[PDB]
């Protein structure tokens, strides 16, 4: 049976989290994000310019073309990348994909120019929103999940500090006590789930769903469980220059906390001072507006408080406070 | 921060 620990690491002020991984033969530094679910890197296909300052992809040596294969997608926070595909081994953690299908990038958006942290993204999310045509091909995880040991992966984010991605096993030294699991809902590729409440410091209310995303920044909620919790921080306001609400650095925030299955996960209110906001002199809250969209993103300030386990079997995901 |  097969399994691996990859370490990631956060870049500054822990807005993402890279891995190695390699892919034919060269390493790579890659955002692993369990909201998406194409493994696209930066490659010898995009204008010279754009591959200064990242490692990259030479599909020519190593890979087998998908003729007339093509992917495009969009994210988010408005960013896209597209381009064509080969398919490769792939390591990740010692863990290795044989023919796992790379997606070349071609074209990409200036926040991906721009970013000199990462080498391309490797989804995690369910294989049935991976974007390529015409036929969809599965993620990293699941081109491999019926070798490992066990069909899931585990994540570790710290604040500051080098993490853990485990493949095929769960390692009880990362998290207190037992792990509580909670079914998850892949109708729409994501790795959702349901709470039943929210204690946001003073004010409680009623549950929502919302997707574990290793690839979101923040903590993105409703407008409303936004308001609430702001309304208790002294001086908190909007700074469209920092990105949404913004305090002194020195406030003492209250703990947010959401109710999983019997569980209570809490996120203690110093990881939800994200860090400077980069305009003047305030921080950026961990907690922000999800835009209306519907439902809520537990991205990296709220991961970085468990170990989180994703199931293939159920699916469902595990919670325990982070060891 | 990013969204994915
Ligand atoms: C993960 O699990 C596999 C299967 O038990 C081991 O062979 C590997 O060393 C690691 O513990």
């Amino acid at each position: 049976a097969a399994s691996g620990v990859a370490t990631n690491t956060p870049t500054a002020n822990d807005e993402e989290y890279i891995t190695p991984v390699t892919i034919g033969g060269t390493t790579l530094n890659l955002n692993f994000d369990t909201g998406s679910a194409d493994l696209w890197v930066f490659s010898t296909e995009l204008p010279a310019s754009q591959q200064s300052g990242h490692s990259v992809y030479n599909p020519s040596a190593t890979g087998k073309e998908l003729s007339g294969y093509t992917w495009s997608i969009s994210y988010g926070d408005g960013s896209s990348a597209s381009g064509n595909v080969f398919t490769d081994s792939v390591t990740v953690g010692g863990v290795t994909a044989h023919g796992q299908a790379v997606q070349a990038a071609q074209q990409i958006s200036a926040q991906f120019q721009q970013d000199t942290n990462n080498d391309g993204l490797l989804g995690l999310a369910f294989s049935s929103i991976n974007t390529v045509q015409p036929q969809s091909q599965t993620t990293f995880f699941d081109t491999v999940k019926s070798s490992l040991a066990q069909p899931l992966f585990a994540v570790a984010l710290k604040h500051q500090q080098p993490g853990v991605y485990d493949f095929g096993f769960i390692d009880s030294s990362k998290y207190t006590g037992s792990l509580t699991y909670t079914g998850v809902d892949n109708s729409q590729g994501f790795w959702s789930f349901n709470v039943d409440s929210y204690t946001a410091g003073s004010q409680s209310g009623d549950g929502f769903s919302g997707i574990a995303d290793t690839g979101t920044t923040l903590l993105l909620l409703d407008d409303s469980v936004v308001s609430q919790y702001y309304s208790q921080v002294s001086g908190a306001q909007q700074d469209s220059n920092a990105g949404g609400y913004v305090f002194d650095c020195s406030t003492n925030l209250p703990d947010f906390s959401v109710s999983i299955s019997g569980y209570t996960a809490t996120v203690p209110g110093s990881l939800i001072n994200y860090g400077p906001s980069g305009d003047g002199s305030t921080c950026l809250g961990g907690i922000q507006s999800n835009s209306g969209i519907g439902f809520s993103i537990f991205g990296d300030i709220f991961l970085k408080s468990q170990y989180v386990v994703f199931d293939s079997d159920g699916p469902q995901l595990g919670f325990a406070p982070q060891a | 921060x990013v969204v994915x």
